């Protein structure tokens, strides 16, 4: 739904939904946008601008381990229905437990973002919690971080802070949230404004 | 020119033969059985494309792929070794048994790093195929006591199976994420000693030396052979009583006199029973 | 065979043995030190095959051989704590001593 | 929406489909302090109520000669406890929550040189949450070049 | 050889279990099909075939076939014997007629002909 949005703002649609797959005209859509994007009409984006980058989370990437669980269970599934039989047999055996068990505590045991609370302070757990890192699963890595997604941006005010991130080799990849951050619908991060009216 | 990976090329070429009818299998066998090669090379490299088939169900196993299929393939050459044409059969069926069981085997053989036989992976996976039954009765992971309960056999030898199921790890992979410490940091050489317990031995042989040179001749000989000690070898009580001193009782006696002897010099350097045994 | 648990060990003498309990676990409270002994497990081996320089002194001392060598928790050097806590599990089946 | 995607799963044009009805999840056999102490994780299980269904034989969109609804367990998700952690081996962890880069048209340029003469080269790449990707480079003599993953 | 001659013998191995590749001589090749058994009980070595066992002569106008029958005996070879049984000999007949049908298809694709021998004429088999 994120990707079809996106999809649909970016070359200009009135729908902010449809079908998750592409098609013809999409495709079409992105070839004539390209084109004008050389003729000039039409600018670049910027991957550091923070309506480009979402923020996924605990449900989010559980999600999707369950997932990846369930397509093997497919394949097992696949493997038990049409060899055999057909039978009156019940499925209590053609699904095995282990593979998903096996998922899901492969991600929550010891994934890339599954790390021990630094568990010293209140301010430390809290600070652990409240953590935007952009590495694991789908993220870059520090070797190939090259110096734009380490710098600030004047997007990132009021979403992640500018001053509270590790230096070392990870500066700028283990961004802290803001105070008063909220995160959308979607997943980018929206912050409070209070609405100057006429005056 | 295809692209020279092993398995598109054998996967391409197991096609160029067309697959037998019954008749044809019958025929080919009774060319075969007595001796005629060719009827053998055409009745194996035909069902190349069975051995992909069944072999295909045995992935993911600890076999990659083509080792599957060329194991299986041993088995083809056992089923038309064997094959009877007489009983009228279709030859896949005899063949079937052949194939799956020695991927089976091959399985059961090659996977582990610690090679277990048969007899002991057929009880343990006795006992996973209890476990994967059991899980859902109890929605939880069914101990070695539960299993145990579901097959009535004693705790301690599925206990013993399900620790011969212990997935021998790796050494080279890295701890704790980051890529700096594997097991080759952690793990401590621990049959060679260091230099210092090297030096207590080589200090404690030349002080024994030393202190049987300070006690008399007749008690340090016996003393010395009596534990191959002093560049002898370790005797018998009664070995020495034929061999130095005819009463044993007497060599009993003086052994006994010169481990007082040198109970006394060692506890003149304070080495006492507390000292030398904590 | 099995690990066992007691307070038995061999070549360690009563000095170290006066913390622990009869059940070979250390007492709740005991202020213990760099090197005491917190938990002693006797281990078994065999086929020790002595060197005649230990035959030699168990023969001067006395002392007999040790069929179970010693694998006890003791404290890591330089930590001097207070004993708060021992949580004691047990695989069921096996029998709990006195300190479980 | 997990299930949902993935289910139904149906044999080889067998005539037999897997579909998913319900789940529920279990109470935890250990609070947080128990499993925390104990040493396992704090999960609760799932006992997801599938059914097995059978399609006769010369019947495409025929009725189903057997249903059979068997209410099945699979894995144990760990529970979050009040306050955003997990126990996991006794130890307690925090998903740490990622920023990644949002999925769909992305019209970077190139705006080095690249080509020896300094020519910018834009080209468009579809991310999609899960899939293939799709670039359409441009070239230096302007030709439009795709490239899929 | 002095004939194409390598891609025949690669056409009679595609038309089916019939070639013996080894009793095969210059511009002569054999042919025979096992079909019945002579008794079930024994070892597959040991059981004995009835079949048919035909020579061929190879000319550039006309393939030369020369039939005859028998068993295949333990050892190895051939005897011209007839076993006077009709429905085995009906299995000989038509079994052997299938193959000299495909045979002779195959000499058609070749645009060659069939040409029965001098001594074809002592043989029961009508071809």
């Amino acid at each position: 739904a994120v990707g079809r949005m996106k999809f649909n703002r970016s070359l200009l649609r009135e729908e902010i939904e449809g079908s998750g797959i592409l098609s013809k005209d999409d495709i079409i859509d992105v070839m004539k946008k390209l084109i004008d994007i050389r003729n000039g009409k039409g600018e670049v984006d910027d991957i550091d601008h923070l309506g480009n980058r979402r923020i996924r989370s605990v449900g989010e990437m559980a999600e999707n381990q369950f997932r990846v669980g369930l397509v093997r269970v497919e394949r097992a599934v696949k493997e038990r229905l049409s060899l055999g039989d057909l039978d009156t047999l019940m499925p209590q055996d053609m699904i095995n437990a282990k593979p998903i068990s096996a998922a899901v505590k492969e991600f929550f045991g010891s994934s890339q973002l599954s790390q021990f609370m630094d568990q010293n302070n209140p301010l430390s757990e809290i600070t652990h919690k409240r953590r935007i890192s952009a590495l694991g699963p789908g993220g870059l890595t520090r070797e190939r971080a090259g110096f734009e997604v380490r710098d600030v941006h004047p997007t990132h005010y009021g979403r992640v802070c500018p001053i509270e991130t590790p230096e070392g080799p990870n500066i700028g990849l283990i961004n802290s949230l803001s105070v008063y951050a909220q995160t959308n619908e979607y997943g980018f991060l929206e912050t409070p404004y209070r609405k100057v009216t006429d005056g | 020119q295809r692209v020279l990976d092993a398995t598109q090329l054998y996967l391409g070429e197991i096609g160029y033969s067309p697959l037998l009818t019954a008749e044809e299998e019958v025929y080919f066998a009774r060319r075969a059985l007595r001796g005629d090669v060719a009827s053998r090379r055409r009745m194996i490299e035909s069902n190349l494309r069975l051995v992909v088939k069944i072999a295909r169900r045995y992935g993911n196993r600890g076999l990659a792929l083509l080792d599957l299929i060329e194991e299986g393939n041993l088995g083809l050459i056992r089923a038309v070794e064997k094959f009877d044409p007489e009983r009228g059969f279709r030859f896949s069926t005899y063949a079937t048994w052949w194939i799956r069981q020695t991927i089976e085997r091959a399985i059961m053989n090659q996977t582990r790093t610690i090679r277990l036989p048969i007899h002991i992976v057929k009880e343990l996976n006795v006992y996973l195929r209890t476990a994967r039954e059991l899980s859902h009765k109890l929605d939880h992971e069914p101990s070695a006591e539960e299993i145990a309960e579901q097959l009535d056999k004693p705790v301690d030898d599925v206990s013993r199976m399900l620790r011969l199921n212990e997935r021998i790890t790796s050494v080279d992979t890295p701890l704790g994420g980051d890529s700096e410490k594997a097991l080759l940091d952690i793990l401590a050489d621990e049959k060679e000693n260091g230099p210092e317990d090297t030096t207590q031995d080589d200090d404690m042989k030349q002080s024994i030396v030393k202190w049987l040179f300070e006690l008399n001749a007749k008690q340090r000989e016996v003393l010395a052979r009596r534990f191959g000690l002093l560049g002898y070898e370790a005797a018998t009580l009664e070995d020495v009583g034929r061999e130095i001193g005819l009463t044993r009782e007497r060599v009993r006696q003086i052994q006994v006199e010169g481990l007082r002897r040198l109970r006394e010099i060692l506890q003149t350097q304070g080495l006492n029973i507390e000292a030398l045994f904590r | 065979g099995p690990e066992e648990i007691t307070a038995d060990i061999p070549n360690v003498g009563e000095a170290a043995l006066s913390k622990l309990d009869e059940s070979g676990i250390v007492y709740i409270g005991a202020e213990v030190t760099g090197g005491d002994i917190l938990v002693g497990k006797v281990t078994p081996k065999g086929e020790t095959q002595l060197t005649p320089e230990e035959k030699l002194l168990r023969a001067i001392f006395g002392e007999k051989a040790s069929d179970v060598k010693d694998s006890s928790l003791r404290v890591p050097n330089g930590v001097s704590g207070t004993v708060i806590d021992v949580q004691v599990f047990t695989r069921d089946g096996v029998e709990k001593d006195k300190r479980a | 929406a997990a299930f949902r995607s993935v289910f139904p799963i149906q044999s080889y044009s067998g005539n037999s489909e897997l579909q998913y009805v319900s789940y529920r999840l279990g109470e935890p056999v250990f609070d947080v302090q128990e499993c925390q102490i104990r040493g396992v994780t704090y999960s609760a299980p799932l006992r997801v109520k599938l059914r097995l269904v059978i399609y006769e034989r010369e019947a495409p969109e025929g009725t189903v000669k057997d249903i059979k609804e068997q209410e099945v367990y699979m894995g144990e998700i760990p529970l979050m406890t009040d306050n955003g952690t997990f126990v996991i081996n006794g130890t307690e962890r925090v998903i740490v929550s990622q920023l990644h880069r949002s999925p769909g048209v992305f019209f970077d340029s190139d705006k080095g040189k690249t080509h020896s003469s300094g020519k910018v080269l834009y080209n468009a790449r579809i991310i999609p949450y899960r899939g293939s990707w799709l670039d359409f480079e441009f070239d230096p003599k302007d030709n439009l070049f795709v490239r899929i993953d | 050889s002095g004939h194409p001659k390598s891609r025949l013998i690669k056409k009679f191995t595609a038309l089916g279990p019939y070639i013996r590749e080894g009793q095969c001589e210059d511009n002569r090749f054999f042919f025979d099909c096992l079909a019945v058994c002579v008794n079930v009980k024994p070892a597959p070595e040991k059981r004995e075939f009835w079949g048919w066992w035909m020579e061929l002569e190879a000319q550039e106008k006309r393939f030369t076939y020369r039939y005859q029958f028998g068993l295949f005996d333990k050892e190895g070879n051939w005897t011209v014997v007839p076993i006077n049984e009709t429905e085995v000999v009906e299995r000989l007949e038509y079994t052997l007629r299938e193959f000299h049908e495909k045979l002779r298809d195959l000499l058609i694709s070749m645009e060659l002909a069939l040409e029965p021998s001098d001594d074809f004429n002592d043989e029961p088999v009508k071809l």
